[PDB]
């Protein structure tokens, strides 16, 4: 029930390295019950090569093209951020963006260490956001 | 030297077992496919109400006091992104000798009277779904002597020897019912043994006794 | 009882290991995640000329004496259906270190004169991708004798003392220049070891000798 994406990319001097997964979803719910495949991938064996921090973006699609209650609509969401900031626990994630669709509505939860979310950048992606 | 984490899994399909791997992947946990003395943690699959199904591995998993826990502690842990408690997910039953006998719990919590203390047991093979010798393995670390063969058996009151078949695997001969005849010990299937220790307690013969021929 | 077959995987991708895992349980092998003195094989991931990675299991295995074998005897097995001969999939070398210089036969074979018996090693933390004291076990096995502190060090002229340090491991620190001045032995790096404990052989320390500072 995941679909995945993964992310890789580097600081252009924004603020070295992180991933990042997006996967796209019909409701939120399905989401926490699909939860289990995004952390399973967070794999391979230590390898040493030769002789001689939160690092995960976070950035869900979803569906159900509800209206004006952002109050309600967000606070809903923002519980699944404050229920289980577990995912500070998972050796931290930098950022969860809630994307619902219909141009897509954000809903974006970002906590690399932070509180669960940012104001200023609700209704768009902070890497489009810095045009 | 201390000891350290190691779990065992059971009734699990393919794509499950790697998830409690994964678990032990992250945190180095012992993961065995053979449960041993050095095992000291025991996974079974569950249902909703931590009943799992009868295994090899959990009654040996009972015979040892090892840790007896629920499938779904594995799940819980990683699907929470937390580190839970295993106890929480301790499983208390199967469903064919009761839905709540704590035969798990109370034999991690007994281990001072293992329920075969003081009995002699033969097991007699031939087996299906369990070598013998970790049938022996199982009444060793429930207190019993093993007696490896018939002749071998201690003659005398105090002892209480007991002669362990299975009628299952038995499909040429009848030959189970005329030990009595040849020692002095009651004959019962292995289902009492498993049972028994299913339950970490030792049933009366009175259901499982096989007739002997006078 | 008599030591048993008893195997770890090593740099497989967690597909791979599901198919061991299954293989393991049919002939009641013995197979654990986490390598131990109680285990006795170890399965590696190769090429075709049983050429393998670098992982901390392979090192680990060598020091050990253990069997060395290759995955592809898993493989090998489903298509013919048989249980070939383990012995003609022992891995052969390594891509980093030579594809033919036998160091797991050696030390199968050289379990009386292991390459460290008698030297004085000292596993500097931290590490990454390799337990500090997995490390310890490593040279143990391979009969070095582990220091903790450099202030431990035995005195004498019998003694070879040897500090380890990972230089690609310190991040915000230079640290790996300053152990001349703690110490009167030579510096070398972890590597030096790896590659000692891949190839079962001592290895010269001229390229691995870390620069100090007067």
């Amino acid at each position: 029930n995941t679909c995945v994406v993964e992310f890789q990319f580097m600081l252009p001097t924004s603020h070295c390295q992180r991933m990042g997964g997006m996967v796209s979803f019909r409701t939120f719910e399905d989401f926490v019950r699909i939860f289990d495949e995004v952390m399973g991938c967070f794999p391979q064996s230590p390898t040493f090569p030769e002789a001689g921090e939160p690092i995960h973006i976070l950035n869900v699609a979803i569906k159900t093209d509800c209206d004006i209650e952002d109050d309600r609509l967000a606070a809903m969401f923002r519980e699944f951020t404050q229920q289980n900031k577990a995912t500070l626990v998972d050796h931290g994630i930098r950022r969860l963006t809630f994307l619902v669709a219909q141009f897509p509505k954000f809903f974006t939860f970002r906590a690399r260490d932070k509180f669960e979310e940012d104001r200023i950048y609700r209704h768009l992606e902070p890497a489009l956001a810095f045009q | 030297v201390n000891k350290r984490m190691s779990m065992v899994v059971s009734g699990l399909t393919p794509e499950e077992f790697m998830l409690v791997y994964k678990f032990a992947r992250k945190h180095h946990i012992t993961l065995t496919n053979l449960i041993t003395e050095e095992t000291t943690h025991v996974v079974m699959k569950t249902d909703a109400e931590f009943v799992c199904e009868r295994t090899l591995k959990y009654f040996l998993g009972i015979a040892g006091g090892k840790w007896v826990v629920s499938y779904f502690w594995v799940t819980q842990s990683i699907k929470e992104r937390k580190m839970l408690n295993e106890h929480d997910f301790e499983v208390r039953g199967d469903v064919v000798n009761g839905r709540n006998h704590q035969g798990p719990k109370r034999a991690r919590e007994s281990q001072d009277r293992k329920i075969f203390r003081g009995l002699e047991i033969c097991c007699y093979g031939p087996f299906t779904n369990m070598p013998t010798d970790q049938l022996e393995w199982m009444v060793q670390l429930c207190g019993a002597s093993v007696v490896k063969e018939l002749s071998s058996f201690t003659l005398g009151t105090g002892v209480h020897p007991i002669v362990v078949v299975q009628p299952d695997a038995w499909t040429e001969d009848n030959g189970f019912h005329a030990i009595g005849q040849m020692c002095e010990a009651p004959v019962v299937t292995r289902e009492w043994v498993l049972d028994s220790v299913a339950l970490y307690q030792c049933q009366e013969l009175d259901t499982y006794l096989i007739p002997q021929i006078p």
